[PDB]
Parts: structure tokens; C-alpha cells; sequence
């Protein structure tokens, strides 16, 4: 059985080498460069009485959800800086946060292994179903429609479940190492994860299935998003690099890394054209860097702590980064 | 040549006072993170510290160099309000440092609920208005006279300037500025001593087998650099209005002197946080 | 046992070569590239954050 | 039209004023974490403190203060990814069995007082727990004192230091200790300081404790090293000492 599993194992690589036409670089070499690329705050949303762990806008990009460890679950109104609504909280120990398409409810979650879902539009906002089906905390919450959502937990797992009877559908297994994000495709049938083992997979939301497995790191993977196009994505693990994968070739594409920068990678986001790579750093600061040539333009250094979570919206006007100093900022 | 080199020596002292105190007041408000219960009595202290050094010391160089008074009867009056009112609330504001300073060490878990912004708010507030009290107040209602034929003749020439007051008000200002405020600061220092060679004698008892001079220096540096170069102003300015001609007047000056320079040493005595720092090298 | 099964599903896929990828990408990008408000800055009076 | 902005600006009035009063709350309330290995006795202690008055917490009040209490999770042994999150506790609890020096928690495993020891060395030297002190709680002592007085299965068969320790001279015995118990408490809790103090800064200390956590009044020594800890902090951020 083992001599079996390591000639398998030979195949994938052998197989993987010969497609290996040409890099990335080489394709792309005589496009011209972007430039460098310069953003200003536009505003500033306080009020958080301790450090940020969550962001996620809404599907009209003028509203977005923030969760804190303070015990609050905070809804803004960016076009004019003022909150909504402040959902106290169980649990003070919360850890991710969604925002539902259709906008009438908001997800949560934490180390009390417990999910919970908010009913927006009612005031007295209530929990709803508390999907407590789990062993260890849960890392990132995502909404498929008004009755599905995907969860994923720290036991190496990842399960769909239910509102209404708040019973697990289907649940997916393969993982050695904790899971801490997943994104889902645009079309909503497939999703992808990163766990600690340093691989990431793609799950089929029918099936229930793997089918593939990309192992190009040496860390853990603490960020995971699509590409727009739904045929390629990117990873922002523990060390300082940044890989580009792609679905159809299975292979490794691109990496950016500097030598300058020696620090983890806490989030990772695109822009509308997928042109810009976004990504957050331990070093109180963002970088932006380019898809196609792997070459910086441009530093957001606003911050005064680590960065702790990133988003775009979704008609691409503007970009919204936490950290841990309990202020959100909207840069343009 | 002697107003040529002084000049520039006396320049000196008004260039740095308001160069030194423009850093402190733009790191705190421009900074969000700087912006603490504790750093309010410092902005205060710097505020009062530009004020004095802006208005005070160029009119007083003038003076000393010109040899005379142009402005008139009216001016001069102002610029000795302003000058009391200067340095009566500057030092005040020492002394509620070192209380909250004694209230954070002595009580932890109180230290907290006890200060608040609006508590600090008040707090400077009220200080500010004692030291106006006594600066504004008593000398537009003339009641530090003087009776002699030199006072009178002052008061009646429109371009000389000294200051001439009878025992009862210089007194009651030296009493109400200075001597106050020193005792309670000695207490506080005291305690605070106390209780940080108790920590460290616990520190010690604890783990001595595997393992107080930074005290010292650093009260030593509050404590001497503010004394040493304050008290004999104020034990000379009341020992020369109970005598007669037991001292010249240019020692009076000079020791009056002391006190404005002080108001640049304030600033290296505070304002040394590794924020702070950083602040000041970034801009 | 299991991975040994789960190994084989994914040894037997089809795939394409890299060029192919690589120039879709780009033209998708280059395609797309009009729509991006980040990339070519918007005019300050369409502007909903300024 | 513009009554809608009157109306929304009337709603943050309401929400900002209510997180006004939980800045009073959150500020003035403490927060400390229990960690220790397998068996060790947390839950035992946190149940005695209980009294007095998923995820396992605790509220309690001593004197006007406020005091919150939590437990890790009781999660399985692991690699610890949520230790980041505990970055701005008080303090951190450590319950240690000091009476299982001859026990092994794989059957192949050290013996389990080593495998504290390891666990204490990761968490000391932790990127993210550089200025958070640790409450020692050398746990079980009668069971210690019944093993050492039995004459069987000495400390210098399964930790050969033993012969070459000897009592330290300011080491105050415990009355009804007798000087073969008295030794033997002190290698353990030397033990556990040598590591402490090798590497520590200056910014974090260790502290020891003898307790027995059924029936000893720890709810003051608590109290006591907490108000410490505050105290020291306060010292270090004016410069003096
Ligand atoms: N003899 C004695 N036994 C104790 C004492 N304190 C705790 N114990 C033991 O602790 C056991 C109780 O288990 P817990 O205290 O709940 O252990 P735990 O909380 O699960 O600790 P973890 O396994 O790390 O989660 C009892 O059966 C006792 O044998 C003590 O003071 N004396
Ligand atoms: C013009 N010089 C004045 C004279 C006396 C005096 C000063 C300051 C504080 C006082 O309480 C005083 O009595 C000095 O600034």
C-alpha cells in the first residue's frame, strides 16, 4: 500500500512537469507597467472598544459589518459615517463574520464552537438558529443563499448546513491540520480552503468531493480568495510569499515575494479587473502589488497595529481594512 | 560690547523656549494615540510655558537692553499680569502631576474609576483660574502700593518700569504660588519612594539567588532641577521686601531670571516616552 | 487504505498547458481593465466617497 | 428628502451614548486564564472560587473590583494557534501536578511533570506573550508528602538532580513539614523558576505558590498578586523602581 500511494504520487508530478510550457513571466514580459498607484483615507469609522477580527461588505457596497472582541457586532453606514445597529454578543471571544445577499440577516462565530445568524429586518434583533454542531473554534462563515451556509472549523473540517432545521447537509474530510479560510466561487458551487498543513484543496458542494490538491507552500495559510474570472486563485500564508494558482493547468503559476519583507500575511483580496493583489502584513501596513508582473505599487501605512482583515467592494470603488487598533479606514 | 553678547545669550533663551514647547503641543493633538488622561497636564504646562516664553521674556530682554520703557502706564501694568500669572500657573501644575502620579502607584484598582476627562477638565480648569486670581485681580485693584517717594515717582514717570510691593501681598502670592505646592510634592515623592523600594524589596526576596539607583536618578532629576533653581528666587523675593537694602537689585534679576529658563529644562525633564521620541524624530 | 482511493481520482485529469492560462488571464485582464476604478482614477465629481 | 438624515442622525445619538456607559464596565474589569496539562485540577480550583463569589467562564467580585475568569476551552493537545488571542489578559493561571513525578499521560511518553515543564518552556517563550506574567500553582501537595514518606519509588530514580540538591537556607519549612517533604518541594518549584528566570526581561515575572486546591484560601493570593502586577507595570512605565 505504501509503495502503491508513492508511484501515484510520481504521477502528479510527472504529469504536472510536462504541461510546464513556459513561465509567467515570459508571456507577460512586454506588458507595460501599471505605474505606481497612491490612495488617500476617505474616512475613518470609530467607536470599537477593542481589537478587529471580521469585515465583510454587502452586495450594495455602501453598508459593511464589523465584529470585535469586545462583545459587539457593529453595522456602518460608510457614505455618511453612522452606525445602524450594535448586536451584543454571547460570547466574547468571536472570530468571524458574514453578511448575508439578500442583506436580512449576519452571521457570527468563535471559540464557543457555536454559529449563530441575526435577523436584520425585524428593533429587538434576536438570534435566529444557533448551528452548534462542531468540536474546536470556527474560522470563516459564508453565505449561499437566504437558507445555506458554509462553515469551516478547526478539527480539519468543513460542513454545509441548514437554517431551517439546523442539521448538517453534507460535511467534507481530508484536511491534517486546522482550516482558517474559504471562499466560494461566483457561481456558488465550488469553494476551496486553507489549512495548516500547508495545502490547500477544492471541494464540490453537490458531491461532497475533493478533487484537487495544491501543495506549492512551506507554512501555514492564514488567506484564500478567487480570482474573478472563477478559474484561478491565490494564497497568503505564514512566510512572506504569495502564490497564484490555476485550476485548469493544477499547477503553480506565479509568486510574489521581497526579500525585504520578512514578516506573516493575515489577509488577501483583487480588485474589480483582477489586476491589483491586495494583501495584508504584520508590519502595521498593506501592500499592493500586480497580478501579471509581481512588482509592488504602493504602501497603505495608515495603521498603527497589524492588519487583520481586508475587502473590496463589490463595484470596486474602494477598499476597507481593519487591524487591531479598533479603526476601520476606507481608502479610495 | 556687552548688549552685543548678551543679546544673542538672552535670544537664545527666547528662540529655544518657543521652539522647545511648538513640538510638544503639535506630537500631542496631531497623534491619536498620544491623546491620554495624563498628557492633558503636559499639554497645559506647555501652553503655559509657550505663553510665557512668546510674551514675557522679549519685552523683559527690551527692557534690559534699552535701558528704558516706551510703551506707558498701561503696558507695563499688563506685561506684570501676565508675567505672575505665567509662572503662578506653571508650577501649580507640577503639583497635580505628582498627585495623579502618587494616585496611580499608591491605589491601582481605583486609579482608574477615580480620574476621568471631565475630572481633568475640571481639575485644569480650576488651576487656571486660581493662578488668574491672583495675577490679574490684585493688580488692577492696586492693592500691592507702595510708600515712598521713589514708588510714587515711578508710578508717575510714563517711561520707567519696576516693581515695588508692599510685605502683605508679596506674602500672600509667595505663600499661595510656591510654598504650597512644594510640601505636597515632597509627600508625594516621599511615598512614591516608599513604595517602589518595597516593590523592590519584594522583587528581591522573591528571586535573588538566579538574578534602586534608576529611583534615585529619577526623582533626583524632577526634584533638584526644579528646586535648586527656584527656591532662591522665592526666598530672596521675601526676605528683601521684610529688610531694608540688605540686597542689590541686579541679583534680583538675575535670580528672577532662573525661573524663565526653567520653562526650557521642563520639556527634557518630561516628554521623554519612546512614543514621544519617535513622534519627534518622524517629524 | 483511503488515500491510497483518493489519489488515484485525482492522478487520471485532464489538463492543458500553461500558455493557454496564462494568455486567457491576460486577456481577460487586458479585456476588463476599462471597469476598474482602482487602476484609472474616477473623475472627483462622480465620486461617492470624496 | 433631508428628514431621513434627521431621523439616522438621531439613531447614532441613542447607540453612542449606550457605548459611553460600557466603557466603565470594560475598563474596570480584569480578565484572567487558567492553562495547565491534563488532570492537573483546573476545573477543581475554579470550583472552590466559584463558590466564594464550548468555552468555561466565571464572573466574581472581591472588594469593589471586577474579576473575569476563563477557562482555554478544555481543547484537545495541540499546536496552539489561539494563544494570540490572550495578548492583553492580566494575568495567566498555571495549575501544575507536582505529585505525578512517577506517571506517564502515548504510553511512551516523559514522565508527566516533564511534559509540563515543556509546556511551560513554549509558553513562556512566546512571540505574543511578552509582557504577561504567570500565577504558578504547584498543585496536589498532600499526595506529594504521602509519596515521600513512604519509602518507594524515590525522585532520584526517575530525576537524578536529586542527590546533588540540596535544602536552600532561605527556604522557610512549613511546621508540620518534615525535612525529607521540605527538600522535595523546593527541587520542584526551582525547577520551574530556572527556565522563568533565564530568559525573562524584566517586563513579565513568575510567581510560586503551595496550594492544594480543595481546601486552601486562594482567592487572596490572587487578589495580592494581581494588585502587584498592576503595581509593577505602573513602575516600569515612569522609570523608576
Ligand atoms: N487528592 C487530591 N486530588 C485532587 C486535588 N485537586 C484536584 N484533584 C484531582 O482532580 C480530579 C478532578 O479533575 P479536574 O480537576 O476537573 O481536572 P480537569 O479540570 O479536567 O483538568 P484538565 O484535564 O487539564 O482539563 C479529581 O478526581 C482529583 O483526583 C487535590 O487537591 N487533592
Ligand atoms: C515681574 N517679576 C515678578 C515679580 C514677583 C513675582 C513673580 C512671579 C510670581 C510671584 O508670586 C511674584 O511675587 C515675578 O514674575
Amino acid at each position: 500500500l505504501r509503495q502503491e500511494a508513492e508511484q501515484l504520487k510520481n504521477q502528479i508530478r510527472d504529469a504536472r512537469k510536462a504541461c510546464a510550457d513556459a513561465t509567467l513571466s515570459q508571456i507577460t514580459n512586454n506588458i507595460d507597467p501599471v505605474g505606481r498607484i497612491q490612495m488617500r483615507t476617505r474616512r475613518t469609522l470609530r467607536g470599537h472598544l477593542a481589537k478587529i477580527y471580521a469585515m465583510h461588505w454587502g452586495t450594495d457596497s455602501r453598508l459593511l459589518v464589523s465584529a470585535s472582541q469586545d462583545g459587539k457586532l457593529i453595522i456602518w453606514d460608510s457614505y455618511t459615517t453612522n452606525k445602524v445597529h450594535a448586536i451584543p454578543l454571547r460570547s466574547s471571544w468571536v472570530m468571524t463574520c458574514a453578511y448575508a445577499p439578500s442583506g436580512n440577516y449576519v452571521a457570527c462565530g468563535g471559540l464557543d464552537n457555536i454559529c449563530s445568524i441575526y435577523n436584520l429586518k425585524t428593533g429587538n434583533v434576536r438570534v435566529s438558529r444557533e448551528l452548534a454542531g462542531h468540536t474546536g473554534y470556527l474560522s470563516c462563515c459564508r453565505f449561499l443563499d437566504d437558507n445555506q451556509i458554509v462553515t469551516s472549523s478547526g478539527d480539519t473540517t468543513c460542513a454545509l448546513w441548514d437554517i431551517e432545521t439546523g442539521q448538517q447537509t453534507t460535511t467534507f474530510t481530508g484536511h491534517t491540520g486546522d482550516v482558517m479560510s474559504l471562499s466560494l466561487a461566483p457561481d456558488t458551487r465550488l469553494f476551496v480552503s486553507g489549512a495548516c498543513d500547508a495545502s490547500a484543496k477544492l471541494w464540490d458542494v453537490r458531491e461532497g468531493m475533493c478533487r484537487q490538491t495544491f501543495t506549492g507552500h512551506e507554512s501555514d495559510i492564514n488567506a484564500i480568495c478567487f480570482f474573478p474570472n472563477g478559474n484561478a486563485f491565490a494564497t497568503g500564508s505564514d512566510d512572506a510569499t504569495c502564490r497564484l494558482f490555476d485550476l485548469r493547468a493544477d499547477q503553480e503559476l506565479m509568486t510574489y515575494s521581497h526579500d525585504n519583507i520578512i514578516c506573516g500575511i493575515t489577509s488577501v483580496s483583487f480588485s474589480k479587473s483582477g489586476r491589483l493583489l491586495l494583501a495584508g502584513y504584520d508590519d502595521f501596513n498593506c501592500n499592493v502589488w500586480d497580478a501579471l508582473k509581481a512588482d509592488r505599487a504602493g504602501v497603505l501605512a495608515g495603521h498603527d497595529n497589524r492588519v487583520s482583515c481586508l475587502g473590496v467592494t463589490d463595484d470596486g470603488m474602494a477598499v476597507a481594512t481593519g487591524s487591531w487598533d479598533s479603526f476601520l479606514k476606507i481608502w479610495n | 560690547v556687552w548688549v552685543v553678547g548678551m543679546g544673542i545669550v538672552m535670544s537664545l533663551i527666547v528662540l529655544a523656549i518657543v521652539f522647545g514647547n511648538v513640538l510638544v503641543i503639535t506630537a500631542i493633538a496631531k497623534f491619536e494615540r498620544l491623546q491620554t488622561v495624563t498628557n492633558y497636564f503636559i499639554t497645559s504646562l506647555a501652553c503655559a510655558d509657550l505663553v510665557m516664553g512668546l510674551a514675557v521674556v522679549p519685552f523683559g530682554a527690551a527692557h534690559i537692553l534699552t535701558k528704558t520703557w516706551t510703551f506707558g502706564n498701561f503696558w507695563c501694568e499688563f506685561w506684570t499680569s501676565i508675567d505672575v500669572l505665567c509662572v503662578t500657573a506653571s508650577i501649580e501644575t507640577l503639583c497635580v502631576i505628582a498627585v495623579d502620579r502618587y494616585f496611580a502607584i499608591t491605589s491601582p484598582f481605583k486609579y482608574q474609576s477615580l480620574l476621568t476627562k471631565n475630572k481633568a477638565r475640571v481639575i485644569i480648569l480650576m488651576v487656571w483660574i486660581v493662578s488668574g486670581l491672583t495675577s490679574f485681580l490684585p493688580i488692577q485693584m492696586h492693592w500691592y502700593r507702595a510708600t515712598h517717594q521713589e514708588a510714587i515717582n515711578c508710578y508717575a514717570e510714563e517711561t520707567c518700569c519696576d516693581f515695588f510691593t508692599n510685605q502683605a501681598y508679596a506674602i500672600a502670592s509667595s505663600i499661595v504660588s510656591f510654598y504650597v505646592p512644594l510640601v505636597i510634592m515632597v509627600f508625594v515623592y516621599s511615598r512614591v519612594f516608599q513604595e517602589a523600594k518595597r516593590q523592590l524589596q519584594k522583587i528581591d526576596k522573591s528571586e535573588g539567588r538566579f538574578h534602586e539607583h534608576k529611583a534615585l536618578k529619577t526623582l533626583g532629576i524632577i526634584m533638584g532641577t526644579f528646586t535648586l533653581c527656584w527656591l532662591p528666587f522665592f526666598i530672596v523675593n521675601i526676605v528683601h521686601v521684610i529688610q531694608d537694602n540688605l540686597i542689590r537689585k541686579e541679583v534680583y534679576i538675575l535670580l528672577n531670571w532662573i525661573g524663565y529658563v526653567n520653562s526650557g529644562f521642563n520639556p527634557l525633564i518630561y516628554c521623554r516616552s519612546p512614543d514621544f521620541r519617535i513622534a519627534f524624530q518622524e517629524l | 487504505r483511503k488515500l491510497v482511493e483518493q489519489l488515484k481520482m485525482e492522478a487520471n485529469i485532464d489538463r492543458i498547458k500553461v500558455s493557454k492560462a496564462a494568455a486567457d488571464l491576460m486577456a481577460y485582464c487586458e479585456a476588463h481593465a476599462k471597469e476598474d476604478p482602482l487602476l484609472t482614477p474616477v473623475p472627483a465629481s462622480e465620486n461617492p466617497f470624496r | 428628502q433631508r428628514n431621513e438624515e434627521k431621523a439616522q442622525r438621531e439613531a447614532n445619538k441613542k447607540i453612542e451614548k449606550q457605548l459611553q456607559k460600557d466603557k466603565q464596565v470594560y475598563r474596570a474589569t480584569h480578565r484572567l486564564l487558567l492553562l495547565g496539562a491534563g488532570e492537573s485540577g483546573k476545573s477543581t480550583i475554579v470550583k472552590q472560587m466559584r463558590i466564594l463569589h464550548g468555552i468555561f467562564e466565571t464572573k466574581f467580585q472581591v472588594d469593589k473590583v471586577n474579576f473575569h475568569m476563563f477557562d482555554v476551552g478544555g481543547q484537545r493537545d495541540e499546536r496552539r494557534k489561539w494563544i494570540q488571542c490572550f495578548n492583553d489578559v492580566t494575568a495567566i493561571i498555571f495549575v501544575v501536578a507536582s505529585s505525578s513525578y512517577n506517571m506517564v499521560i502515548e504510553d511512551n511518553q516523559t514522565n508527566r511533570l516533564q511534559e509540563a515543564l515543556n509546556l511551560f518552556k513554549s509558553i513562556w517563550n512566546n512571540r505574543w506573550l511578552r509582557t504577561i506574567s504567570v500565577i504558578l500553582f504547584l498543585n496536589k501537595q498532600d499526595l506529594l508528602a504521602e509519596k515521600v514518606l513512604a519509602g518507594k519509588s524515590k525522585i532520584e530514580d526517575y530525576f537524578p538532580e536529586f542527590a546533588r540538591y540540596t535544602t536552600p537556607e532561605d527556604a522557610t519549612p512549613e511546621p508540620g513539614e518534615d525535612p525529607r517533604v521540605t527538600r522535595a518541594k523546593y527541587f520542584i518549584r526551582d525547577e520551574f523558576l530556572r527556565i522563568s528566570t533565564a530568559s525573562g526581561d524584566g517586563r513579565h515575572y513568575c510567581y510560586p505558590h503551595f496550594t492544594c486546591a480543595v481546601d486552601t484560601e486562594n482567592i487572596r493570593r490572587v487578589f495580592n498578586d494581581c494588585r502587584d502586577i498592576i503595581q509593577r507595570m505602573h513602575l516600569r512605565q515612569y522609570e523608576l523602581l
